[PDB]
This record gives structure tokens, sequence and C-alpha cells, in this order.
């Protein structure tokens, strides 16, 4: 609980609808503080272009997610007198820790988060059509390997895109397997959760990584972060603007290993974590809750009167 | 093992006992989500209404699989959406 260092964690982007965060984005002062910096950087009204946007993972939904997580990261610090000794981000979380850790100016982070959002939009129009990430829980490592074996035997391209907990994985493959897979997951007595499409959080995009480096990450300018940053790929502790740059590019070809992040934060003497942003996984799942005293800085918690 | 401790009690005392246990783990599972929730909870109100998410549902299912030592479906909290109905279902299994 209080018997060690506090960490500041940034969650992966869930399906965020203006509906869920709207009132908070215009109420909360930290959001308004950043939204103005962001509107300046972009030359449009992010809230207005988010509000009237389509989908779950829009270009503007992505920017907004960064604003909210970072704002909530600050909000949490001031209101609850937190002083993090180390920070970490999962997938999109990387974009949030970038800004927070100081590794990038907040305007650079916005430029980046925008640039990547647009590179992916344009990517998934032609590449990985019909590919799908399947989230599922109560699938112990022994029982997954039985299913992965059948895919090996069927010769069906597949990738464990995120390791979340011992019995909790995201599996990316072609949709021609979706019904098949859910069938087998229920057989072993696991529970399917969600089918992402296009598979944004997958890590099999060598093509994208190269084009992202040219058009988005290269023109940017990365300072050493003001505190250590743990990497979703391997759990390595970064301390240099360059290592951060890599962390972001690596996420196109290197899957999330959440256990390794926890294992690593534990090694760094952490007992308390503040999951800053609309989360329902990285704050809630066992891997985190077994190891740390969680503080979900949700937009719901920010609007709670006292 | 469960049937042991049940036999000897009225059908209604078995209701009471099971509903009491499914409550104990429902508040426990509900503490992980927001520790702000009280130590007791209205056992007739559906789980999602009380503030379960997908991960609490699976958390309850472990605790109940744990104590009862029974074959409960992972989705037990979804298929039987109120503590009372989970206790209802648990009895039916045990006998
Ligand atoms: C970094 C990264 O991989 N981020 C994406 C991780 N999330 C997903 O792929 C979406 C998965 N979402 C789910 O599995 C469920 O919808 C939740 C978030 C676990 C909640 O389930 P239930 O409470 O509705
Ligand atoms: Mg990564």
């Amino acid at each position: 609980g209080a018997a060690g260092a506090t960490a500041m964690l940034f969650p992966g982007m869930g399906p965020a609808a203006f509906s869920d965060v709207g009132r908070f984005m215009v109420t909360n002062r930290y959001t308004r503080e950043l939204l103005a910096e962001a509107d300046d950087t972009l030359g449009y009204s992010l809230v207005d272009r988010f509000r009237q946007a389509e989908g779950d993972y829009s270009e503007y939904a992505q920017i907004a997610f960064l604003v909210n997580c970072v704002a909530l990261a600050r909000w949490a610090e001031q209101t609850m007198d937190l002083t993090p000794r180390i920070c970490a981000g999962a997938c999109f979380g990387e974009k949030s820790v970038a800004a927070y850790s100081g590794a990038l100016t907040f305007a650079d982070a916005v430029r980046m988060t925008a640039g990547l959002a647009r590179c992916m939009d344009e990517y998934f129009r032609t590449e990985h059509l019909g590919v799908v990430t399947h989230s599922f829980v109560r699938a112990p490592r022994e029982r997954l390997d039985e299913i992965l074996a059948e895919l090996d035997e069927r010769g069906e391209w597949h990738e464990i895109s995120c390791h979340i907990d011992h019995d909790f994985f995201m599996l990316t493959l072609h949709e021609r397997n979706s019904v098949w897979l859910e069938g087998r997951l229920r057989s072993v007595g696991a529970m399917p959760l969600y089918a992402m499409r296009p598979p944004m959080h997958a890590a099999a995009f060598g093509g994208l990584r190269d084009k992202a480096e040219e058009e988005v990450i290269a023109p940017l300018t990365f300072h050493d972060p003001t505190l250590p940053v743990v990497a979703d790929q391997d759990g390595k502790v970064l301390t240099t603007g360059d290592e951060v740059r890599t962390m972001l590019l690596e996420s196109f070809v290197r899957p999330l290993r959440w256990p390794d992040v926890i294992s690593s934060l534990q090694d760094q003497g952490v007992t308390r974590v503040c999951v800053a942003g609309p989360d329902s996984l990285f704050g809630r799942v066992g891997t985190t809750t077994r190891a740390f005293e969680v503080i979900a800085a949700t937009p719901r918690l920010a609007l709670q009167p006292r | 093992a469960l049937a042991r401790r049940l036999a000897g009690l009225s059908p209604a005392e078995q209701e009471q006992h099971l509903v009491d246990m499914v409550h104990r783990h429902t508040v426990a599972a509900l503490q992980a989500v927001a520790p702000l929730t009280p130590d007791q909870v209205d056992v007739q109100r559906p789980f999602l209404e009380l503030g379960f998410d997908s991960l609490a549902a699976v958390d309850l299912h472990k605790r109940l699989t744990g104590e009862t030592g029974l074959e409960l479906p992972v989705t037990v909290a979804f298929d039987f959406p109120t503590p009372v109905l989970v206790a209802e279902e648990i009895r039916r299994i045990a006998f």
C-alpha cells in the first residue's frame, strides 16, 4: 500500500465514446488547460471534432484519449499529493508517458499521436483487411497452447498481440477463424471478451513501423524523461529520450507483456500505482491488482463530488 | 463436500447459507472495483447494477468455484445476474 514507491501507469486505449468523457473534458480544468494547447497545435476544436466524430478509435478520439489520460495523471498528482518515482504506459499509454515523463513537449506528443493515428487509418485501408484481435480471460497458458497448436496444424497465421495475465491474452488472426476460436475458448471454459477490428493493438506491422519513423517520429525531438519509463515489450527501464523513441516504434512489431511491466515495477520497489485515464482492464485485471494498490484516475472519479 | 454441510438444514436455511456466502464474495469482488462500496449489499439487485464489470464477474466465479469446489460456468455472474440466483443455481448443482 504505502510501504514503497508509487508508480504512474497510463492505460491502453479502450473503446472511448465522447458520451463517456464529454462532461469531464469541458468541466475539468487540467483537460481545458491541455485542450487549448492541443487546439493551438492542431488548428481545429478537438472537443467539437471528437463530439461529432464516428466510431470508437477515431483520429480525434485518439488525441482526446491522450489529453484525458495526461490531464488525469496531473489531476491525480495535485488532488491526492502523489509523487511518482517511475512511470509506465501500455501500447497507446506509451504516447501518454512520452508527454507526462517530459520525453516530448505536450504539443510534440499531440503532433505524434495525430500522425500515428493518421498513418494507421491509411494503413488498415489496404493492409491486414479482415484481421481481428480477440481478447479473452480464464484461458490458462496450457489451454491456449492447445488452441495455438491447432492453428499451427491448420497453418493459420496468428500472433499473441498482448500478454495481460497468466490466463488472459489478446490473439490476432484472420476473421475466418473468429467463430472457430470462440468455439474452442468456451470448450476449455475461458470467456471471449471483445473482437478488435481493424487490429490496432496487434504487433505485426513491420511495414507501418518504417513509414511511421519517416513521416512522424523522425521530425520530432526527444528529451530524457524526468523519471524512469518501463517498456510494455520486455519491462526494461528506460532513462533516455532515445530509448522512449524506440519504445514507441518497437510497439509496431513487439507485443505488450504486461506481466513483465509489473514484475519490473515490483523490482523497482513499487507498491502503489495510479492508472491515469478511462481504463477498465490495466487498473482492474489481476496482474496489477494482485501486486499493487490501484488508484483508477477515471473521468468518473474526477467528476465525483466529496 | 458442500452437500455434507448443507444436509441437516431446512431448504430456507440452505437458501440463507448459500445467499450469505455468494454475498461474502460479491462484496469482496465489489471491493476490488471501488473500495467505496459498503461491507453489506442488497442480494436481490443484479451484479452489473451493483457495479460489476467483466473482470469482477470472472473474479466472483473463481471465489465461488474456490469455496463450493463445483463446475460453475465462467459466465455464472452473467447467466444468473443477482446474488440470490447464483445461490439458487449453486444449490441445484450440489443436488
Ligand atoms: C495496449 C493494448 O493492447 N490495448 C488494448 C487492450 N484492449 C483491447 O484489446 C480491448 C479489450 N477489451 C476487453 O477485453 C474488455 O472490453 C474489457 C476492457 C476487459 C472490459 O470487459 P467488460 O468489463 O465489458
Ligand atoms: Mg510496445
